[PDB]
């Protein structure tokens, strides 16, 4: 349950708000079904109440969240795939900071 | 423009190995350019569909069967029992192949080929076209190899992580029913706190 | 044993592209026999520990670098920014190849080459031996294609079982929790209505 306050949106999709546009990622995918499997919360739909964004290594669309982000009352953080990797072997939550 | 080298003996000469190039746009039917060459020259002819079709009537059987066994007998598709034998007259340049069948032979095709003045370009050609053709499948090769170990890495992944979850399931299964059992009992003892405090 | 093909241009005649093939037992240290083709005359010529000992010596290099060079050249190895340009006198059967850095030429080798009689053996031996590489390449793209395709198949019936697992322990958690909180109401309720009663 270390997740359970903590909802992460990923870029499984090419096109946000679109689910016609799912993507065929390898590392991500099971990383996603990790983390929905340690509690933490997974949406399709990039609502007002995402609050962190894990991104892989495709770094195109960095720049497309951090304009999103802007727009949102509250910013999310865009956290790269080894402070999960790192929680999960350590057993409890990383700071994100050394992963932002 | 679908290419297909083979090797053939002729009667002839068995003591040497002839080349034999085929080229054909988009299907055997339509038609196809043949080279039969062994390394000082070469002869060079075409079979358009007028000449398959005239052929398949002559021998008096269906367009599909005849292209099936020129299929097998000129790019090399041969069953496991199945001999051909090519002969080719250099003097007359009449190059034929027939399928011998126990005792008997029936002449499959004939052709009339022509020499070409310069076996040099045509020989440099089927050489290029061979080495480009074994450096594309090498490359291809090594991409799929990398492909599969990358797939093979991310399924042991995989795999780890599935084990370690299937019996962290369990131990959350386990450690829900103690808490259950530790918050109820700790509000019993309120109940029975407040019981002992209203008999009183 | 095995050998190396490679398409090299002649600075006399750059239209025609000769092919030079090079063959060694175990390694280029211990020699290599080379074979220059042009489609209707052919040259061979052998080189060995003392001829590649002397030719080392006459330079000032390591002996391990100047076969890793003449690897890179002779093999087909160089790069983007490697150029190699090569003569062979005919008259002479002299063979030589420099390469061209920052606009300035430099010996790398030079051997001596001897003509032989039938050309048209060499020939076919260079095409047997590309369809055959050809043939074992197909083989080997055919069974890494069926390995990918087993990998993948598998790749994906372990995400399906890992979905299941995911889904059945939410699944799991989610009634456990209903089913304790619904209890827990009621002894609230219990303990509210024992309370309600100090009052009175």
């Amino acid at each position: 349950s270390m997740f359970r306050r903590h909802t992460v949106y990923l870029d499984s999709y090419a096109v946000i708000n679109d689910l016609s546009t799912k993507n065929e990622g390898t590392r991500l995918a099971i990383k996603a079904l990790e983390l929905r499997f340690h509690g933490a919360k997974v949406v399709s739909c990039l609502a007002e109440g995402v609050s962190h964004v894990i991104i892989g290594e495709d770094h195109s669309r960095v720049a497309d969240f951090k304009a999103f982000r802007r727009t949102f009352k509250r910013k999310f953080k865009i956290l790269k795939e080894s402070w999960v990797t790192d929680s999960i072997d350590k057993c409890e939550l990383q700071e994100e900071n050394q992963y932002l | 423009m679908e290419r297909k080298i083979s090797r053939i003996h002729l009667v002839s000469e068995p003591s040497i190995t002839h080349f034999l190039q085929v080229s054909w746009e988009k299907t055997l039917e339509s038609g196809f350019v043949i080279t039969l060459t062994d390394g000082h020259s070469a002869w060079t002819g075409t079979v358009s569909e007028s000449e398959i079709s005239q052929e398949a009537d002559d021998m008096a059987m269906e367009k599909g069967k005849y292209v099936g066994e020129l299929r097998k007998a000129l790019l090399s598709g041969a069953g496991p029992a199945d001999v051909y034998t090519f002969n080719f007259s250099k003097e007359s340049c009449y190059f034929f192949f027939e399928k011998n069948l126990k005792d008997v032979s029936f002449r499959l095709g004939s052709f009339n080929l022509e020499k070409v003045e310069n076996p040099a370009e045509v020989i440099r050609e089927l050489i290029c076209y061979c080495l480009d053709t074994i450096a594309e499948n090498q490359a291809k090769n090594e991409h799929l190899q990398k492909e599969n170990e990358r797939l093979l890495r991310d399924w042991n992944d995989v795999q780890g992580r599935f084990e370690k979850c299937v019996s962290a399931k369990e131990a959350l299964e386990t450690d829900l029913y103690k808490r259950f059992i530790l918050v109820l009992n700790e509000k019993k003892t309120k109940i029975r706190s407040l019981h002992n405090k209203l008999l009183n």
